[PDB]
């Protein structure tokens, strides 16, 4: 029974990783398509002013954002991948952000900034949903060490998402992949520790892989 | 009277129909002129005076491009929202894990704004 559970738990985590293999890549394609718009909105919406105020650049960034309801279609694909784990917060924040795009006021830079702030908060929520989805699957295992290394990993991984959502997401996805596919984790920093939160996250990813390895081995 | 009515890119003289009957005009004579939005006189305003010179109209380039450097989301942002004039280069830098497209580092304020457009991509 303990092994019939741990077997299903190992299978659940593997089904998660394969289903969500592309989550980091897909979020980056969204970031990359919409960064110029987000930049234009932020540039001419500061209350410190002193930048004229091309309201047509802000109006164009909002149009790029709204076009063919695309960005909403792109976030809903990510919400579909995590679904078995209930991204209920996420579905609402996307539905809400879609309404934010529908209700946007041309020639109002403060509204534009508010749509742009909503995009940024949604994007980090999409990241958190992946972490929350993992914590759910990791909650069902019983091994004391794996559960402690899971809590520490999730805590350290949220701190990393709080610093940089997209950078956090890629090292998180690569860590799950490393564990799902019997590979050890690379603890060498990829950004000369520019992101102060990477090292403690990686330290936590190594300890979890040893505890996950130890569980796998009871079944071989 | 060497100077005919001036052709001014991105602007023109105030009061075209009032002033044209008086042309062509003597060396030393000057006229209020404007630049269209996105453009700037060499005095950094929306208007200046253009002078009839032995060498033609002065300033020779009466309207210049006004480029505001954008906020860059995962970028080093010292230059965010600062005003630059047509001809100005700036060396642009992204946070590690982000970079400018095509690995470019320099953007120049040109006739149609920044070239290339600086953005930090993943
Ligand atoms: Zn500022
Ligand atoms: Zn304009
Ligand atoms: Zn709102
Ligand atoms: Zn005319
Ligand atoms: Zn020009």
């Amino acid at each position: 029974a303990m092994g019939r559970l741990n077997q299903r738990n190992i299978n659940e985590l593997k089904i998660f990783f394969e289903k969500a293999k592309y989550y980091s890549i897909k979020l980056d394609a969204i970031y990359n398509e919409y960064t110029e718009a987000y930049n234009d909105i932020m540039t001419y919406s500061e209350v410190n002013n002193v930048t004229d105020s091309d309201k047509s650049k802000v109006n164009q960034a909002i149009s790029i954002l709204k076009k063919d309801n695309k960005i909403v279609n792109k976030f809903k694909e990510l919400e579909k991948i995590i679904e078995e784990y209930k991204p209920i917060f996420l579905s609402k924040l996307i539905d809400d952000f879609a309404i934010e795009l529908d209700q946007a006021v041309d020639n109002d830079v403060s509204n534009a900034r508010h749509v742009a702030d909503s995009y940024k908060k949604l994007r980090k929520s999409v990241v958190l949903a992946y972490i929350e989805s993992f914590d759910v699957i990791s909650s069902k295992f019983v091994d004391s060490k794996f559960v402690e290394a899971s809590k520490k990993f999730v805590n350290k991984a949220k701190e990393f998402v709080e610093e940089n959502d997209l950078i956090a997401l890629e090292c998180i996805v690569k860590t799950i992949g490393d564990m799902v596919n019997d590979r050890e984790i690379n603890s060498r920093s990829r950004y000369d520790n520019f992101y102060k939160k990477e090292a403690d996250f990686l330290g936590a990813a190594v300890e979890l892989e040893g505890a996950y390895k130890a569980i796998k081995q009871t079944l071989l | 009277k060497p100077c005919d009515y001036p052709d001014i890119k991105h602007g023109g003289l105030y009061h075209e129909n009032m002033r044209r009957p008086y042309f062509p005009v003597a060396v030393g004579k000057y006229y209020s002129y404007y630049c269209d939005e996105h453009f700037e006189t060499p005095s950094g305003s929306y208007w200046d005076h253009i002078h009839c010179t032995q060498d033609g109209w002065s300033p020779a380039v009466p309207c210049l491009r006004k480029c505001y450097f954008p906020y860059l989301e995962n970028g080093y942002n010292q230059n965010h929202g600062r005003k630059f004039v047509q001809g100005k280069s700036i060396d642009v830098a992204c946070h590690p894990g982000y970079a400018l497209p095509k690995a470019q580092t320099t953007v120049t304020c040109m006739e149609n704004g920044w070239s290339p457009t600086p953005r930090c991509i993943r």
